[PDB]
């Protein structure tokens, strides 16, 4: 048993809908209301004014 | 004395005798540099860097 870890580089690589043993670790699998960027990573969409 | 030399200009008054010195004259300007939080970067199994 060795106790050991891995980390996830980017975050910014949006939904997909293929199976978890085929995708690449990174993309996820729900996102609502983020703005992925690859000038700051993840963020909160930015908001809607009113006119 | 910022005015009031010879037409309108600027004087100034230092210790000692400078009428046969050679020297330069001028203002004075900083430079900063900030060093950023340093950090590791390794090699991810996909290629690349990461941090």
């Amino acid at each position: 048993m060795p106790l050991i870890s891995s980390s996830i580089p980017n975050l910014i690589n949006g939904v997909s809908q293929q199976p978890a043993a085929l995708r690449l670790a990174s993309q996820a699998e729900e996102v609502i209301n983020c703005m992925p960027s690859p000038v700051e990573g993840l963020k909160k969409r930015p908001p809607m004014q009113h006119i | 004395t910022l005015t009031g030399g010879a037409s309108g200009n600027g004087t100034m008054t230092v210790p000692g005798d400078l009428s046969s010195a050679k020297f330069f004259v001028g203002e004075i300007y900083n430079m900063t540099y900030e060093f950023s939080t340093p950090y590791l970067k390794e090699t991810p199994p996909g290629g690349g860097l990461a941090v």
